[PDB]
RNA sequence: CUUGGAUUUACUGAAGACUAACUACUGCGAAAGCAUUUACCAAGGACGUUUUCAUUAAUCAAGAACGAAAGUUAGGGGAUCGAAGAUGAUCAGAUACCGUCGUAGUCUUAACCAUAAACUAUGCCGACUAGGGAUCGGUUGUUGUUCUUUUAUUGACGCAAUCGGCACCUUACGAGAAAUCAAAGUCUUUGGGUUCUGGGGGGAGUAUGGUCGCAAGGCUGAAACUUAAAGGAAUUGACGGAAG
């Protein structure tokens, strides 16, 4: 049967798209497919910060920030967690979580 | 009529030589006596003497080229590569 | 059998059987 | 809705439609009369105008070609025919 | 078996006048042994620091300015410019999705003939009132916006020799012109130069060298 | 836009073609513009612009070689050179 | 002279030594690459036809281009008879017995 | 006042490297490794070791005489992962934990702007 | 691989590739495909038009253009990955997965090859049938907004109409074996025009003849014989080195 009417994928409109490789398994797999995540997180532990503060020489002195985008293959995303199966009429959800 | 179907100007050579080798020389031996456009009177004139050396009968100019053709891609390049090094040093 | 192998052993037969037909003309 | 006036429908919606859309074609163009402010000639123009219409003897430009109607240049007035 | 640490001079880096602060900090070579100068040594010697620390304001955090030193005055080695970039983490933070990147390079020769590459940087800007999801210049105004960007760093940038350029950067002045002329394109923001780079330099005048640190 | 101004000129001016008609329109007074192709032979382009210089008259050095400045005059033979001798109903003589 | 000459300029029959009147890229289709300068030296360093790379004195020179005639090789001979005639004009080098049959 | 070096830490999942250099960069004071630091082989991304390594440099660079360092932090970098591993997080620490001046925190992971291909092939690594 | 200092640090340089981030239920193209700047070349859809011709049209055997990747020939390049091969592990064995190299290849130029789950597994042209909110291009009317200037013939943005698109959401008119479908509807109340294809499963896209290709192969394409099912969608259960 087919399981999902944009065949899993994004791209009605054209015929073929770049590929992008897997973050864990360095797989070739078409962007609009993959499973992409943007993560913001701080460059120092938290259980660090006021150590940090205190060994700093600045004083109000502000935190680099780690900016990385995230590309996943389908095994390699579900083998991590990153996205879930789900059931039939719940697969029909595209509004992120809450 | 159509007199050949592929051997061309290697006709000449009937059956020797083998298939490989007399296509390799068609490719340059229509080059080498083809007709080419002057670039000094602007008449089809020009037809190779020797090897590197092309005449024009119209205006009896000789100009030096490849072996088989009056330009090469090398050649070409580099007038293009020294053009443009000669105006970035005079500007 | 995975029909993709099932046609890789028929192309290798194939090409085989072509040879053994040339070598009578 | 199972009853309908195709006859008579809304005026303002029969405005609202696209030109070929209507009960019947009109164009939704016009002729146009241009007068600029420095003399009292006056010049028909179409409201589209493809070509850069100029003005008699008086030598001036009345409009400049767009996507769609061209605009009256500077000092330009019309009057819809 | 020797302390290598022993046979250390630590000299000192000292940076242009252009600069609010020129105590940058310390350095270590091998002495001036009669096999080994420390003169030739030192010399070339790049060091990469934060217009921040150079300006006494984090308002600069971000701009981190590449000295290289061209003469050693006994413990003392001075040094010119040699290019500027931001940090990562700031790039990084500028590129967000749903609104239009556009950048603009182009290579410039100074006043007294420094060959520059600078790059510039530059992104569309939601309007207060904007209810569209997304901020998209069209591809011909982004050729617009691009060419203005070439512009005027090529007017603004090779009108000034290089001391007088790298005094021009830290207030940032062409970014903001680069800001000003182009509202009637499209709205930009966060417009920088994001990089300059030191291509190749004329030929070494101490006369004009030691005009910069007077 | 010469190709342009050039072959209305044809269409609707007066002009000759050649060599030896140009200087002869040269000794008359008759050409208002002379027109050289770009591998043209520089002695004869010389002696034709020292014509130009001689009579007071004007010369336009086309980009082109005489292949193409033939087909941009609309014939099928090489013009190594050609003279205007009146411009019709086109401004190529105020445009170059 | 090659010290005239910016990065890159392709040139032929080039002096090994200043004065010698051409020793190098002197076939058809082959020409000598300079790759950079020394200035304070006064070397040019180039690119010879074989990919050698060479320091000649920047006093030394070469003439702009290739050398005409390139591409020979492409067509093959096909006869003894055209090796024949090659080497009629050169030196008697050819045919070649095989040291085995001896 | 504070004489500052630049403490460049590479850190990733196989091994974590904290390596002290002068402002330069040209002149290396210490370099430590947690394969300094454990025998065995997987251990050497371990926190603990980067740790123990970072302490071991604090203590050389104090006998050599510097008393702050600007830190470097990259990952692999190219067309390997962009998140550093995890021994660079616990010698940050123990490197604000030793009595040293921690001047400014930079990630320089090497991006490439598109460039060659990683290897594995193109159904990748399958385990 | 490393005390011949490997790895790691800074500067300069040399190569070939690639075009990240922006990048999306967004764009263009007949399809395959197409993503750095700029300039030139010719081309194109849509829109606007009170411009022009007047049936010039639709679909199409035969016959033609183009056609990912891999592959072929000859030059040039050959960084990186890397079929084959060599080699270390795991293993009962692994000439596999995993690790280290690494030849073709990957790139380009001039020619071949003509196939893909080349897919929307949905021929093309035309008409009609139900509601909604977005988005790209063009055009048409319009502000408590931002920008030029504070003011125009600014630009961006905001609010309503339309034409064309890529799509999406709800319902089930109606359809369907169902999955599902605004077309897969207007089909036993069976007929708008037209091209191609299928007739139980295998043997078999095989043999043979023809034909194209340098080859690899492509296109065209049977029969004997064999067999009671093969298959589609969904249900309940059981099972999973699947999740909670
Ligand atoms: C050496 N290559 C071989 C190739 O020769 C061929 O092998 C066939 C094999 O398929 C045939 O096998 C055949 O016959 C057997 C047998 C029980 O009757 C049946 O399973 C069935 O009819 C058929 N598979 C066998 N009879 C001859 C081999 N040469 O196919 C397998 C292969 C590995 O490609
Ligand atoms: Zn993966
Ligand atoms: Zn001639």
């Amino acid at each position: 049967p087919k399981k999902r009417a944009s065949n899993g994928r994004n791209k009605k409109g054209r015929g073929h798209v770049k590929p992008v490789r897997c973050l864990n398994c360095a797989r070739c797999v078409p962007k609009d497919k993959a499973i992409k995540r943007v993560t913001i997180r701080n460059m120092v532990e938290a259980a660090a910060v006021r150590d940090l503060s205190e060994a700093s020489v600045y004083a109000e002195y502000a935190l680099p920030k780690l900016y990385n985008k995230l590309h996943y293959c389908v095994s390699c995303a579900i083998h991590a967690r990153i996205v879930r199966v789900r059931s039939r009429t719940d697969r029909k959800i595209r509004t992120p979580p809450q | 009529t159509k007199r050949t179907k592929k051997v061309g100007i290697t006709g000449k050579f009937g059956v020797r030589y083998g298939s490989s080798l007399r296509r390799q020389t068609k490719k340059l031996e229509v080059q080498q006596h083809a007709k080419y456009d002057c670039s000094f009177c602007g008449k089809r004139t020009v037809q190779r003497g020797a090897t590197g050396i092309w005449n024009c009968k119209s205006c009896k100019k000789t100009v030096a080229g490849g072996a088989y053709t009056v330009s090469t891609a090398a050649a070409a390049t580099v007038r293009s590569t020294i053009r443009r090094l000669r105006e970035l040093a005079e500007a | 059998m995975r029909d993709k192998w099932r046609k890789k052993r028929v192309r290798r037969l194939k090409r085989k059987r072509r040879k053994v037909r040339a070598r009578s003309k | 809705v199972l009853v309908q006036d195709l006859l008579h429908p809304s005026p303002a919606t029969e405005a609202k439609q696209h030109k070929l859309k209507t009960l019947v074609q009109q164009p939704r163009s016009f002729f146009m009369d241009v007068k600029c402010q420095g003399c009292l000639n006056i010049t028909t123009v179409f409201s589209h105008a493809q070509t850069a219409v100029t003005c008699d003897s008086c030598s001036t430009v009345l409009c400049t070609p767009t996507g769609g109607k061209a605009k009256l240049t500077e000092g330009c007035s019309f009057r819809r025919k | 078996v020797v302390d290598p640490f022993t046979r250390k001079d630590w000299f000192d880096i000292k940076a242009p006048t252009t600069f609010e602060n020129r105590n940058v900090g310390k350095t270590l070579i091998n002495r001036s042994t009669g096999l080994k100068n420390a003169a030739d040594g030192l010399k070339g010697r790049v060091f990469e620091v934060c217009l921040a620390d150079l300006q006494g304001s984090e308002d600069h955090s971000y701009r981190k300015i590449k000295l290289r030193v061209d003469e050693v005055q006994g413990k003392n080695l001075l040094t010119n410019f040699h290019g500027l970039d931001f940090t990562s983490d700031k790039l990084r933070s500028l590129v967000r999705k749903w609104q239009s990147l556009v950048e603009a390079n182009v290579t410039v020769k100074t006043s007294d003939d420094y060959v520059l590459r600078v790059f510039a940087i530059a992104f569309t800007k939601r309007q207060p009132n904007q209810i569209k999801k997304t901020t998209y210049a069209q591809s011909s105004k982004l050729r617009e916006v691009r060419k203005k960007m070439i512009e005027i760093m090529q007017r603004e940038v090779s009108n000034c020799t290089l001391a007088q350029l790298t005094s021009k950067l830290i207030p940032e002045v062409i970014g903001r012109e680069i800001e000003k002329s182009t509202q009637t394109i499209f709205p930009l923001q966060n417009v920088h130069i994001r990089k300059v780079k030191l291509l190749k330099q004329p030929k070494f005048d101490l006369g004009s060298l030691l005009a910069l640190h007077g | 836009n010469i190709n342009s101004k050039l072959a209305l000129t044809i269409k609707s001016g007066k002009y000759t073609l050649g060599y030896k008609s140009v200087v002869k329109s040269l000794r008359t007074g008759k050409a208002k513009l002379v027109i050289i192709a770009a591998n043209t032979p520089v002695l004869r382009k010389s002696e034709l612009e020292y014509y130009a210089m001689l009579s007071k008259t004007p010369v336009y050095y086309f980009q082109g070689g005489n292949n193409e400045l033939g087909t941009v005059c609309g014939k099928l033979f090489r013009v190594g050179t050609l003279s205007i001798l009146d411009a019709g109903d086109s401004d190529i003589l105020s445009s170059i | 002279p090659l010290g005239a000459c910016p990065e890159g300029t392709i040139v032929s029959n080039v002096e090994e030594k200043v004065g010698d009147r051409g020793a190098l890229g002197r076939t058809s289709g082959n020409y000598v690459i300079i790759i950079g300068h020394n200035p304070d030296e006064n070397k040019t360093r180039v690119k010879l036809p074989s990919g050698a790379k060479k320091i000649i004195s920047s006093d030394a020179r070469g003439v702009i281009g290739v050398v005409a005639g390139g591409g020979r090789i492409d067509k093959p001979l096909l006869k003894a008879g055209r090796a024949f005639h090659k080497y009629k004009v050169k030196r008697n080098s050819w045919p070649k017995t095989r040291g085995v049959a001896m | 006042s504070q004489v500052f070096g630049v403490a460049r830490i590479f850190a990733s999942f196989n091994d974590t490297f904290v390596h002290v250099t002068d402002l330069s960069g040209k002149e290396t004071i210490a370099r430590v490794t947690g394969g300094m630091k454990v025998k065995a082989d997987r251990d050497e991304s371990s926190p603990y070791a980067a740790m123990l390594a970072a302490q071991d440099v604090a203590a050389k660079c104090k006998e050599v005489g510097i008393t702050a360092v600007h830190i470097k932090l990259r990952a692999t970098g190219g067309t390997k992962t962009k998140t550093p591993g995890p021994g660079g997080q616990s010698a940050l620490r123990a490197l604000a934990r030793s009595g040293l001046r921690i001047g400014r925190i930079e990630d320089v992971t090497p991006v490439p702007s598109x460039s060659t291909r990683r290897k594995g092939g193109r159904r990748g690594r399958r385990l």
